[PDB]
């Protein structure tokens, strides 16, 4: 088919800023280019078709350009409402591809994630398994990364992770992330760690216990 | 208001596929192709039209002829059908084109025979459409 | 805006009458037939375009087909729009010729497009095949 | 709406020479000549057509006719629309062959349109057989 | 040619009714029919164009509908000043025919006619001749029934009548009456008498004068 | 090419006045005929395209007629700012040559000048040469004359005038006499006088001053 390659996957931008995304094809494609917004839990909506003009009632902020294959869409002074996924989508040939969008998200300063451990409780080990957390608290920018290691030998496949969207006071992100082992497994060892690297960390950050 | 000027392929030479995304071929202001038919972008009135050439330099007889159809149904038709015994090259030139009331959605493509035999090339072989 | 596509009448063979009321055939904004000529409904520009065919098969066969605007004064019909081809005797397999234009051409309120053809009984009645058709710039 | 139809002259016969100034010529809305081209008045986009008529009575006689837009690269054309035909020498009668065409193009203000025509001495010039035109979409 | 057979040839509606009009054409027709009101004694209005076009400055109760071969004019809510013939016509071909007419009349609540005689005016007894006229003034329905009585002794082949149009607000007729004879027989008599029938009189109006 | 001849050469009209200007072509050139506006020492302005249509911003008065070869612009009531030369050009063809343009100036009741006389300046004499001007100022017509008197000889081939163009509110001239002389010459003298001759002075008036 036609792919469409849209950069950057996110990028973080304050108000007032110029925004500049781009969309690249995988084929020369007219102008038949079009920009797409969408805010979660809510339908896309049309901002830009035929490359650069202005789906109505789209605000003057927003503009597109190129041709051929190299396409842009332009925030001229971001605005507080205009935080959202960004989809450019090739309007030339059957399916209509669309890129895999842009997250502008905003912009703030580093913060160090606040790590907590949890064990397994007591109810949850009559059910036979064990599921350890590992939480990571309002930090800043998104990404962090959690290591498991059980008696020092650390995990592959066992954990599942699930991030928050920014705040809406401080614009921080929280990471929850769960080991999740069998009673059998969970008895066999002493020492549960959860080892939290970060870009506000300056060594990482070990959370354990013992059982 | 809408318009699309489309040309062959010259990568293929048996088969007549058709693009819009060069110099001298586009869409405008709402076309799309779908599987090698131009997709009618709104309902209202267009004129279509479409030039072929074929050639040879020469058993049974040769069929040739070229289409626009309404994936079907002919809008625009000709034929012609080359015989035998010619003791020199041969070249035969098709175009036509009219005004068609078409709804969105509507997929204009076209058929033709004698595929081998077309000169594919921006100037000679083309299909196109523009609202009215 | 203003715009006509006509189409034989099979149902003659030895005359072109144009008609506009079937699938593929339409008047549209103003347009109308008087006298199997097609009407101009406001001045201004207009493309006229028409398509032929003629298949078959003494003397030369001349066949020609025209667009033309009647007028007032002499001659009463100047030509538009022409083609002619020769087929002669000696053809030992059956022949096909096919005439198509059109042009940009000024004109105004009930001015009359017509076309005369040589060679009728040769013609391929069909829509796709053998049409007139105008429409305002 | 910018629109143009041009004619070739008659007192030339070695030489195709469009004009407008004539009845069933014209240039509308912003038109222009320039050295035997069309001038293109804005950007925007264009049908373009033009129609030959060829006709006659040792070696093989080439004929071909073509719409060009000047470039400023090389070679300087680059061609829009193209027809050929090839007449051959032992032909006990007399011969005619016609060239229609016509597309859609994005063109822009300045841009030249232009005829190559290959076989002059043969053209049939009137204002019905041999004409090149322009209107904006 | 081509012919355009209107239906019905005449109907009666009350004020805000929904009137309903055929057109049927002799071939297909495209969709060029036109549609014209006529009220008697002016130059027909344009309605409809193109089948359902709505000429500039018709109100939007007008509309038209139909496509190829019966055609439909429909006034959505009937107005006491819309009683008039209405004509469609085909714009296909030429000539372009129109068809018969449809005679809409507006139905009202029935009234009785206010009955007035005149008898014969001096100057016009020197001529020889003497006119009596009988007016039947603002009624409803249109269906009257004039006798003139000289001496009690009715007349038959002598009289003529003649109606107005429905009056564009009150939508009722006046009914002119006129007894025409000769001076010689106009003064053998001394009873001249005018006896009105209609719906809206339970018992028939009689009005008279003597000379 | 094609060659614009276009007449009067000039011309003089009064306020109020239809002034008519002819532009004829060599060849027959459709309606392809433009016509500009250009007062001096500024860039013409567009004032009718396609031999008849206004371009936009062009008051009413101003009008353009003719087909073919002939060709008209008409000014229907001539303004004391419409003073300027009007150019036609063809605009068929290239190169798009114009005609040679008609200069119009507007007439007026004759205005007497005011004269005034100013002396070298200190600084000037310094440099071994004097500048004496004279200044005729707010008149009409355009025909003056000024006579240098140095001790009532007077002045032959060391004066340069110069006039301004019409005033676009009152239509009147301006003129700046300038005699010069060396300061070996101008050392020489005592009264430099300046003589005015004028339509509108019925006797010449002369300003001087005394060295």
């Amino acid at each position: 088919d036609i792919q469409m390659t849209q950069s950057p996957s996110s990028l973080s931008a304050s108000v007032g800023d110029r925004v500049t995304i781009t969309c690249r094809a995988s084929q020369a494609v007219s102008s038949a280019v079009a920009w797409y917004q969408q805010k979660p839990g809510k339908a896309p909506k049309l901002l830009i078709y035929s490359a650069s003009h202005r789906y109505t009632g789209v605000p003057s902020r927003f503009s597109g350009s190129g041709s051929g294959t190299d396409f842009t869409l332009t925030i001229s002074s971001l605005q507080p409402e205009d935080f959202a996924t960004y989809y450019c989508q090739e309007s030339y040939s059957t399916p209509w591809t669309f890129g895999q969008g842009t997250k502008v998200e905003i912009k703030r300063t580093v913060a160090a994630p606040s790590v907590f451990i949890f064990p397994p409780s007591d109810e949850q080990l009559k059910s036979g398994t064990a599921s350890v957390v590992c939480l990571l608290n309002n930090f800043y920018p998104r990404e962090a990364k959690v290591q498991w290691k059980v008696d020092n030998a650390l995990q592959s496949g066992n954990s599942q992770e699930s991030v928050t969207e920014q705040d809406s006071k401080d614009s921080t992100y929280s990471l929850s992330s769960t080991l999740t082992l069998s009673k059998a497994d969970y008895e066999k060892h002493k020492v549960y760690a959860c080892e939290v690297t970060h870009q506000g960390l300056s060594s990482p950050v070990t959370k354990s216990f013992n059982r | 208001k809408p318009a699309a000027h489309l040309i062959g392929d010259p990568s293929k030479q048996n088969s007549l596929l058709w693009r819009a995304n060069t110099d001298r071929a586009f869409l405008q202001d709402g076309f799309s192709l779908s599987n090698n038919s131009l997709l009618v972008p709104t309902s209202g009135i267009y004129f279509v039209y479409s030039q072929v050439v074929f050639s040879g330099k020469a058993s049974s007889p040769l069929y040739l002829a070229h289409e626009v159809q309404l994936f079907h149904v002919p809008l625009l038709s000709s034929q012609k059908m080359v015989y035998p015994g010619l003791q020199e090259p041969w070249l035969h030139s098709m175009y036509h084109g009219a005004a068609f009331q078409l709804t969105q959605g509507d997929q204009l493509s076209t058929h033709t025979d004698g595929i081998p035999h077309l000169v594919l090339s921006p100037s000679t072989v083309f299909f196109g459409a523009f609202a009215l």
